[PDB]
């Protein structure tokens, strides 16, 4: 069996090619005492006695010894398997420093001994588990609107947005907490899973806003130890901030950001406006195509198609779809073998996962 | 409005049905939904000729 | 009498007409191995008369009802059959033998044993009290009975629900 | 759209390892629909099929097949996937193969050596 | 002949596993017949009785494989009983 | 496919914007496809020449004898008698 | 090779006497139109039908000028 890695900044994700899920999910996080290092859930666990570190805080990774741990716990403790005996197939962020790409193909092949491996662009990932070669692509945990054409990203049209679902959980704990309630501890938990279950995203703003303040018709509760909060306007103010940074103090939406088309040829921005493919946990929030399809439709040519592909399964398109691509006939003869490695070195990476 | 999708969705079986395509009542739904999706049908055309292919080595 | 002249009679046997003659359908020489498996053959074509006598009487007075129709016409969809099976066998006369026809007619040999015990437990059942009787079948278990009663109610309670979506009336 | 791929494999699938055969099926799914991608009106496609439909015959039948798509307008690219993929001589030619189709099914059995299509002599 | 008495108690049992004796005010409606049991789900012989008696005061209001040292159908019973009781639980609370 | 190749050169149009004539053309063609008429090719061609000879053409009706010889001289014609009973026509 | 370019030579020949007979009958069609109604006569059509359908497109390409 091959094996598939999705390195998330917030939660990497890892199993078997084939398979149509990831078999084990764990947070991006090592720690060390303040057993002697710590990883995933463990590591969350016992934060109160540990210094926890997060090595791919933004979607690239900062400290590749944390980053090797991580890998080594993917494969020991999450899969049970032997790097050794199985090809691996790794994600990257969009934009990926070409060193980067060295370096993880370096420690695969020599300090793992991966008999194969490759290593693949998340976008690119999830638009092939949507089916299709072409399109734009993703909002994690900590981090992007990538152009794909005919399989290859785009470099020169790709955007990143430092707006995630880190800071959405953080702005909701702040005007819940002005809405009289207190989230300020690491109370981020809960109100990271309030925000995970009750939050929306609305089709007009200010219509939803009046709504909320005239009646209690999008009221929800919660419940704690038992005590039951209510949550209001917060259901979809939470998640408007992707729209409107402003609200957290940044200076372009996520409707906006996807001025990529803009950057890419003439020719296939039409193949891009019809297919915009939504990915990752924070493209979750019920109601969020809708609301991307009117806000696109607002800044595109009035002639202009546009559609967007919001698939149940997208919280792991990007598993799914190095799944998909692992598996395929054609794909086999991709893989870079130990041989291939030892013949050309890391920077064989390059040439072989263009 | 479901009661419109559902004539919509009737009519396209009998044209389904002339036209000798081996689709059943749920292989079209299926395929409906997943063209209603944005997928380009060139291709499921060869996905469910070859599905139909390793299918009958198992028989 | 040769074997060949036995495999003639029998194929006539299987519809009611008669060496072979009529309630065993007793033979009259030939070897005792030959009258045997003929005895068991030839009755076999007795049951056929069973389950024809009451698609016949049935089919003549006119006060047999809505229901009694769709179950007398649902015990001929599943009489062509056993008349297209008949033409295939009559087509290799010109080679089969007594033996080979044990494995042909072992499966027909339960479906002219379900219709044939399915037409007595429903004797002077009209209405929907027949539609309440031919569903008395399905408490069976026997996945190849319970699969073949199961499709004769789907077609007997067709009429009691053409009612139900328009019970005893008084003029 | 990750899901409705998912319940196409199972429809698809003939029903009874179908636990593993669903996870390689997603592969042939996955790798024959990307091939397309790497590499016109839509209701003349359907005249030029309702053209042949007269031809041999059956007129009413192609006068049937365009009164639909008139009022099919009043969903293009659902179209555009379908076009993608005597009376009695004909009645005493089919009751008679199949008393060839049925004499020669199990006389292909019944004489042959010992054995041969029989399942539990194959244990 | 272990193929062949596998391929009847696989077909010998499929209605037995499409339905414990009821009756006709509630610890006497459906009762264990001790007799019964097949002493390989003897283990479990009160998880099933009290499955189905949750699924019918809930109704009237509104796949398995045997095999040898491992017990795949002894796990599949549990998570169907831990379901039976979420749906009455729940419609009581 | 070929009817709608013809509704694109005497209409100037693409197949996506001319699709109610091609609807008129399937409807004529079809239920008309099979010949009416005994085929040859000897009396459409006495009927091309009494036409020119009407108009005071009489050298062109010399001409096409000339011409409706090569036509078997050659012999990638199958059916000569359609295409000159429709060519008759026009 | 060769019989493959004395074919295409015995082609442009026809057509170029249809083209003849084509005017002094004063039929409005033009070397390009008159390749389509040639092709289709070839496979079997009636040109009572044929005829009445260019006599039509051409009588609608008025009402849109």
């Amino acid at each position: 069996a091959a094996l598939v890695v999705d390195n998330g900044s917030g939660m990497c994700k890892a199993g078997f090619a084939g398979d149509d899920a990831p078999r084990a999910v764990f947070p991006s996080i090592v720690g060390r005492p303040r057993k002697d290092s710590y990883v995933g859930d463990e590591a969350q666990s016992k934060r109160g006695i540990l210094t926890l570190k997060y090595p791919i805080e933004h979607g690239i990774v900062t400290n590749w010894d944390d980053m090797e741990k991580i890998w080594h716990h993917t494969f020991y403790n999450e899969l049970r398997v032997a790097p050794e005996e199985h090809p691996v197939l790794l994600t990257e962020a969009p934009l990926n420093p070409k060193a980067n790409r060295e370096k993880m193909t370096q420690i695969m092949f020599e300090t793992f001994n991966t008999p194969a491996m490759y290593v693949a662009i998340q976008a690119v990932l999830s638009l092939y588990a949507s089916g299709r070669t072409t399109g734009i692509v993703d909002s994690g945990d900590g981090v992007h609107t990538v152009p794909i054409y005919e399989g290859y990203a785009l470099p020169h049209a790709i955007l990143r947005l430092d707006l995630a679902g880190r800071d959405l959980t953080d702005y909701l704990m702040k005007i819940l907490t002005e809405r009289g309630y207190s989230f300020t501890t690491t109370e981020r938990e809960i109100v990271r899973d309030i925000k995970e279950k009750l939050c929306y995203v609305a089709l007009d703003f200010e219509q939803e806003m009046a709504t909320a303040a005239s009646s209690s018709s999008l009221e929800k509760s919660y419940e704690l130890d038992g005590q039951v909060i209510t949550i209001g306007n917060e259901r979809f103010r939470c998640p408007e901030a992707l729209f409107q940074p402003s609200f957290l103090g940044m200076e372009c939406g996520i409707h906006e950001t996807t001025n990529s088309i803009m950057k890419c040829d003439v020719d296939i921005r039409k193949d891009l406006y019809a297919n915009t493919v939504l990915s990752g946990g924070t493209t979750m929030y019920p109601g969020i195509a809708d609301r991307m399809q009117k806000e696109i439709t607002a800044l595109a040519p009035s002639t202009m198609k546009i559609k967007i592909i919001a698939p149940p399964e997208r919280k792991y398109s990007v598993w799914i779809g190095g799944s998909i691509l692992a598996s395929l006939s054609t794909f086999q003869q991709m893989w870079i073998s130990k041989q291939e490695y030892d013949e050309s070195g890391p920077s064989i990476v390059h040439r072989k996962c263009f | 409005n479901l009661n419109a999708v559902r004539e919509t969705m009737d009519v396209l079986l009998e044209i389904s049905r002339i036209l000798n395509t081996g689709l059943d009542m749920e292989t079209l739904s299926i395929c409906v939904r997943l063209c209603e999706q944005g997928i380009n049908p060139e291709a499921l055309s060869s996905v469910i000729k070859e599905l139909r292919k390793a299918t009958e080595a198992l028989k | 009498i040769t074997e060949a002249a036995l495999v003639r009679d029998i194929l006539y046997v299987f519809q009611g007409i008669d060496n072979i003659k009529m309630n065993c359908y007793k033979v009259e020489n030939l070897s005792r191995s030959l009258r045997d498996t003929a005895v068991r053959l030839s009755e076999l074509g007795w049951l056929h008369n069973k389950i024809r006598r009451y698609t016949d009487q049935r089919s003549l007075d006119r006060s047999f009802g809505l229901v009694g129709q769709s179950f007398c016409a649902a015990l001929h969809q599943e009489l062509r059959e056993y008349y297209r099976l008949l033409s295939v066998l009559h087509s290799q006369l010109q080679s089969l033998t007594l033996r080979r026809l044990l494995v042909w007619t072992y499966d027909p040999k339960i479906r002219l044993k379900t219709l044939a015990a399915l037409v007595d437990h429903c004797q002077g059942r009209k209405g929907g009290e027949l539609a309440s009787a031919v569903h008395a079948y399905t408490k069976t278990g026997d996945p190849y009975m319970r699969s073949l009663v199961q499709h004769i109610l789907s077609l007997v309670s067709h009429p009691v629900l053409s009612f139900l979506y328009r019970v005893a009336s008084d003029p | 759209i990750t899901q409705l791929f998912d319940d196409l494999c199972e429809a698809l699938l003939p029903a009874a390892n179908r636990k593993r055969a669903k996870r390689s099926l997603k592969k042939v799914a996955y790798n024959a629909l990307f091939t397309n991608l790497f590499q016109l009106p839509a209701r003349n496609k359907i005249l030029m099929l309702s053209f042949d439909l007269r031809v041999g015959g059956l007129g009413p039948k192609a006068d049937r097949l365009e009164e639909l798509v008139e009022e099919l307008e009043a969903v293009g690219s659902v179209l555009d996937l379908l076009v993608q993929l005597m009376d009695v001589q004909s009645l005493i030619s089919r009751e008679e193969c199949l008393c060839h189709s049925m004499i020669q099914e199990t006389l292909q059995v019944m004489e042959a050596a010992p054995g041969t299509g029989l399942p539990t002599v194959g244990l | 002949a272990q193929e062949l008495c596998l391929y009847l108690t696989k077909a010998a049992s499929a209605p037995y596993f499409e339905v414990v004796e009821e009756h006709e005010y509630w610890d006497q409606r459906y009762t264990i017949v001790q007799q019964q049991i097949p002493s390989f789900l003897q283990k479990m012989a009160d998880k099933i009785l009290s499955t189905g008696k949750y699924l019918n005061v809930v109704r009237e209001c509104g796949e398995i494989i045997y095999t040898l040292k491992e017990r795949a159908y002894v796990e599949q019973i549990e998570k169907a009983f831990n379901y039976a009781s979420k749906v009455l639980l729940d419609f009581l609370m | 496919v070929l009817l709608q190749n013809l509704c694109c050169r005497i209409l100037g149009r693409s197949e996506a914007d001319v699709a109610q004539q091609f609807q008129y053309a399937v409807r004529v063609i079809g239920s008309n496809f099979a010949p009416t008429v005994e085929r040859d090719e000897f009396l459409v061609a006495e009927k091309i020449k009494k036409e020119l000879i009407r108009q005071r053409r009489e050298a062109d009706a010399a001409l096409f004898s000339e011409l409706h010889r090569k036509l078997h001289s050659q012999g990638v014609l199958k059916n000569k008698w359609s295409i000159l009973y429709l060519l008759l026509s026009l």
